[PDB]
């Protein structure tokens, strides 16, 4: 049940979202634009819509690298970062939550990144609450996981950083790259769980828990493929290992987080799933796309509900993606490798 | 009296109903509208399905005034309530049901053009409810007030 | 007294409980349609069976009216009550339950349309209870009858 | 006397409702007026429909004042509460409903300036809850109502 | 008296009871349904154990309205009262039970599927408390048919 | 006496509304200070309107006070306390939706400041409700009148 | 009276106990025995013991009965009261106890069989809560007539 | 009496008023007061604001302890009682207000330090709810003193 | 009388802390030794803690049913129940300072088998705390106390 | 009487606001020590700002003591009830607000002792909520005296 | 009879107090064991001293249980009841106070171990706030003390 309540904040959040939604890119978009290799009609297709705005901006048939990033950066400040500002209540909250969980994996990237040293001034897009401009670098010079803890508490609402700085004292978080990040996805995916649980009772979550299930098996699954062949520490949590209401199994995750290879479990899971198991890693990339994509169109069904928005942001991630990957080809005069192969959106 | 609460049950419980359901279908609609404007007409049903239920309820409300007096038998007025009750509540739980089946129906509408009238077909059932209830609650109130032999 | 009280028992409890069974379905069918646009025909035959339950809290009460007086008795007013209660509650549990099973049963029905017949087999289990309250409904309300004396 | 509790009650819970709405269109309308102020004619429409319902609640209001006892019965008193309660109540629901479309309507807009005529539509939908409890109350109150000690 | 409350509190717990029962069961059998089509008939035999709690308190029910007495006092009405209460609470907390295991127990079903008698043996475990029930009703019913006597 | 809870309600509700409305603006104009302080002068048209309700009730309250004596019949008292009630309430309902528009617009001045004279109009309309409200106490008190309200 | 109050506690309060203990408990059951299908004699044995819980109270129960009625002394009344809480609530936590540990001792006899005899011990101290109630229900049993209802 | 409960109404809900708003604003300063070291001027005047209103708060208080009878009637209660209510809770929701916008400027505070009579300005209009509330206090507080004995 | 009232107080509050106190702690007991499996002997004194309590409970309360009479007086009454009230709650703030303890102290064990008579020392500290409220039981209890009729 | 109650209403409130003062603060205090072991002495003091609210909440229960009535009258005792409730809530209003901004005060001697200085101002203007409530309590007691059995 | 109520209570609640101060206390002790095991004895000192506040509450029930006799006049009881509150709920909010600091210290213990003893300092401030509740009690007590009016 969803609009079995009475909300203020509700119907703003919703509503722009929506407004958003009508130019947005069709499945039957995707379709039509790995079929061209005309630079011209990806041009055409485009122009009609949000992303089509900045496109129009500079006219370029052949589109390089550097200008399809550049739109990308536009859209999201419109879409993401003005959009919970003029929202309010637990509305505005969720929406915090989210962009600030995606900006935990950036900013922690890039804090790591400084004790290996590197240049930094305009970091790559994700969808975060507040830019460049503001958190990202205040959050980048300190280093110390003192003065993280103090760094955080400026931050109104708080982020959950907070949180994560706690766990690195204790030293639950070790270092290096790969262990960290599987850490700080499995802190991600549980608040997440923390939400939908408290969320419930006015808009339920139908098609919402069906998504982040399915997204919470296929996220860990992948976690687990990337350290089989390539070393894998077996007591850390690099296998990702999370509550369920038993669609993946901590044991089954284990079997092929480790190198001791277990393509199997891949295929016992699935009977509806994408992804079945192969020997071909491109062939498994092109399934986690396409599985991932599906179930947050039929979340749009629903309406005045949490279940819709998240579902939304999720998607546009992997649209954003998209553009970027079949934009790239057809400049060049060349087909898609990944986005003609697959074919479900 | 008791048959001035009647009044109040079924003017209320009909209008709570029907406003949500309004409300709920309303707005699947404003999506829906921007997306293709040819399903418009369409799109129209479902919202003021919701809206032949409420215009039913407060016939019976007006219907409860005409049989009021000031001060009446105890026998009128328990009659003249549980009726208002029946057709307001009915009313209520009709006017909700059709509001969410119709937002989320309004998007496969969206999808599918074709399929405006398996929407519909849903909606219609709810209605049973909401038309069985008018009908008795209308009856019950004629006949009740008669002070004493309801 | 407790005439009015069994009548508002029955008439929105049933309601409700039917109410719900239609939007959780709804939403179902609402969700397949953009998936399989061709399940309409199958989806339906568990709509419709959600409404026949109102249509008997509405029977029960019109006779619990008939069954009132004004002289009063505590043993009277307690029958015409209790009947009420049985039909109200079980066709509000009836009507949550069936929606519920048919909601996640619409989806059911997208992936393996040949086995339909079992989603049904586990919503003919609520049914049951709707029965149960209509039988004793039924015959309370023959002793009911007797115009409030002990 | 509890007459004037009647009048009280009902001008109250229109307000609130009415209240609500135009909050909750304006909102939506502030946003867009920074994003195309060309629309600031279409979007006062929507907002202004909550609250015409309450210029009717005054008009009973005064009525009721005009025709008030001095003293007055529990009977009598139940019907002159209640009937501020119908429109109270239609009141506080039809303009919730509103202003809910209201905001969602101010996409429909921006996007399709043309078919503005159909949000409007949508929010009539709920004006019919408004004039019908407004008649109603008149109704209840002129029974009771026969001045000086009703 | 209190005996006909006897029946009514019998059909609004143990209506509730399976309702439940059905309900959380529905939702994770029509989900591995999709999985694999061939656990129909495994599945479907927990969702029938809270079925016939419901149908063992519809004995117990109807035994006591023919024996329900034209002028009843505090030793019947009591007595059928515990009656009702027995099957009501029986009902009431197996069938919340059943639906739980029921649940959990399709993911046995699955994975294994001669492990299905294992599944059978914790269900069975809360039928125990439906029996116990049914009988105490039965002795309190027997003694309770008295009529009149204070 | 009653007239005493009557200048006491319109106290409490109207400060309440005020309190939500003025919080809310106020948070905006913070924000909108550290881009500009140079739009200070509109910043101040948003916040000043809820706190202008209370002026009205205040003199509503006074009125009240006056009227007072220890003579006053029960019929007295309900009528100042009604009308205590009418802008109390009206007073919250305005109050709390002049909050929500308000602090939006202050985001609005923020990103086109020319369009300040948007909000003051957007505004104006949850005045009205506010107005209704007032109207009604202000008429029941001055007309009433038995030597100035005693 | 106190009597029929009486008889009604010990049967309520010790099957929810019960049945709670058993779904509780079940739910780790089904999922350890899909991946070990050689442990089914071990994962069976927190299960089975919240079912003699119910058969303590259902003993107390039947005692009770024959001693009810209404026309019997307050002395019997009363100390049937006493009788059927004490093994009542005793039971339903012996009951919620045996179950929470029940599901927490599943990892226990999969991983390690040799300290499954800790799981096993640890509701066996759970037990102690029902003898305590039943002891103290009997004297009572003893009071109303001789020898424990002999 | 009921002037005693009067007393502890006016302190009690003024002093919660200030207490959030000096909470609320107090975690801001602080947080201010560790990156910036000559804004703790500007600082002190938001929270002191506060403490004033209280000091209104207790002169309403006062006055009714010496307004306290012996043996007073209802009817001289309810004039100080009403009196007091009038005082706290305008004084409760005038607290909310300085804080919520206080907090915010503190920030506000950081970037434009020269805006300081900017963020007073806004303060300052949640001073009119006291003097409302106040103002009538005293007239109330005046004339329902009438010495021991009513 | 109130005498029932004592002896089940004391056996159903005393009966649900020791519960509480058990289950809790076992959860921890049962991860412990599949974290460590030689713990065994350490990990049972915790829970069987828990429980002890009944003991002292025991003996009020035998003492209690014998001295039941046909009517007992208020004021010898209430020492019977506030006697009751005593073991009851005292045994309750124990048990659940016990079991949160216990599940804890259990996680202490696991990882520092060195520590392992400090986790028992923090039980034996919340003990305490249920030995002093069977004392202050035990002087009430004795002068209620005088066999039937008291 | 309710004078005794009095006592009990002061000391619990008071104790209450003591508490969370206590500790909310204490939290904050034992993050600072470890990242200043040396600041200690001065973040002490913030916590006896809470505590010197108990020891005027005394004074008030002992002053009630001496004044208590022989049998008490129901307005002698409602002066002493009313000044409880004045001193204990007023208590706990200033005793929320310095644990809270005491909190975010003690991580300000921790980064910036040279500021410190002022939190402690923000921390004493809480303390006068307190007081005003504390003057009032005294001048309800002291009226409760005079004419004894007021 | 209310003044064994009195007694019931302090005892209660008091240990409810301490049982709560254990219970968190723990928690956070026996992590802090873990990770550091050498500081054990320091840790112990913390939690013992939550459970002196139980010897306090004690004393004042022992006192009053021996002058209570089995009749009582109705206003001794109450001046009674009013002092066993009064320790009862400081106490409960005493051991809110003190495990909350409590558990805080022991992991700030972990990361910097030479204030431990500054950790310890606050809990003892918030022993005073049982203090001056159980000493009035004391008090109250004596004066109450003659039995069958004062």
């Amino acid at each position: 049940m969803e609009g079995v309540y009475f909300n203020i904040d509700n119907g703003f959040i919703e509503g722009v979202v929506r407004g958003y939604r009508n130019g947005l890119l069709s499945n039957n978009q995707y379709i039509n634009l790995t079929q061209c290799d005309t630079l011209e009609d990806l041009k055409l297709q485009l122009s009609s819509t949000d992303y089509g705005n900045f496109l129009s901006s500079v006219s370029s048939e052949s589109l390089t690298t550097s200008l399809i990033q550049e739109y990308a950066s536009s859209k999201l400040y419109h879409e993401f970062n003005y959009i919970r500002d003029q929202s309010s209540g637990s509305t505005r909250k969720f929406m915090d939550y989210i962009t600030y969980g995606y900006m935990i994996d950036n900013v922690a990237l890039m804090i790591t990144g400084t004790i290996h040293d590197r240049d930094k001034g305009e970091i790559l897009q994700r969808c975060h609450p507040l830019g460049w401009f503001d958190t990202l670098p205040t959050l980048s010079v300190a280093t110390d996981l003192e003065s993280l803890y103090e760094t955080v508490l400026v931050d109104t609402p708080l982020a959950p950083y907070f949180k994560n700085c706690f766990d690195t004292a204790e030293e639950l978080d070790d270092m290096n790259i790969e262990i960290i990040r599987n850490k700080l996805y499995k802190a991600y995916l549980e608040d997440f769980y923390n939400f939908v649980t408290e969320e419930i009772p006015e808009p339920a979550k139908e098609c919402m828990q069906t998504l982040l299930g399915f997204e919470a098996d296929r996220r860990s699954i992948n976690i687990a493929l990337n350290s089989l062949q390539s070393s894998d520490i077996d007591p850390d949590l690099k296998s990702d290992l999370l509550p369920n209401i038993g669609k993946l199994y901590p044991l089954a995750t284990f079997h092929l987080a480790q190198a001791q290879d277990f393509e199997g479990v891949r295929a016992a899971l699935a009977n509806v799933y994408e992804y079945r198991g192969f020997l071909e890693t491109g062939n498994l990339e092109d399934h986690f796309y396409q599985l991932e994509m599906e179930l947050c169109r039929d979340a749009f069904t629903q309406q005045f509900a949490i279940s819709t928005v998240w579902a939304w942001m999720k998607s546009k991630e992997q649209e954003v993606r998209n553009i970027t990957w079949i934009a790239e080809c057809i400049a060049q005069n060349q087909r898609e490798r990944i986005n003609n192969y697959i074919s479900v959106y | 009296f008791f048959g001035a609460i009647g009044c109040a049950s079924a003017i209320i419980f009909t209008s709570l109903g029907a406003a949500y359901g309004t409300a709920k279908s309303g707005v699947g609609i404003c999506a829906t509208c921007v997306l293709r404007p040819d399903l418009l007409f369409k799109n129209i049903v479902p919202v003021i399905m919701a809206g032949i239920i409420a215009i039913y309820g407060l016939v019976v409300s007006v219907l409860v005034c005409y049989s009021l007096g000031q001060k009446q038998a105890l026998y009128t007025g328990f009659i003249q309530l549980g009726a208002g009750l029946s057709v307001g509540l009915s009313g209520l739980a009709a006017g909700f049901a059709i509001g969410i089946v119709g937002d989320a129906g309004v998007r496969g509408s969206s999808q599918q053009p074709r399929l405006f009238v398996g929407m519909i077909l849903i909606l219609i059932f709810a209605e049973v409810l909401g038309l069985y209830g008018l009908i008795v609650a209308l009856l019950l109130n004629s006949r009740a007030t008669q002070d004493v032999v309801c």
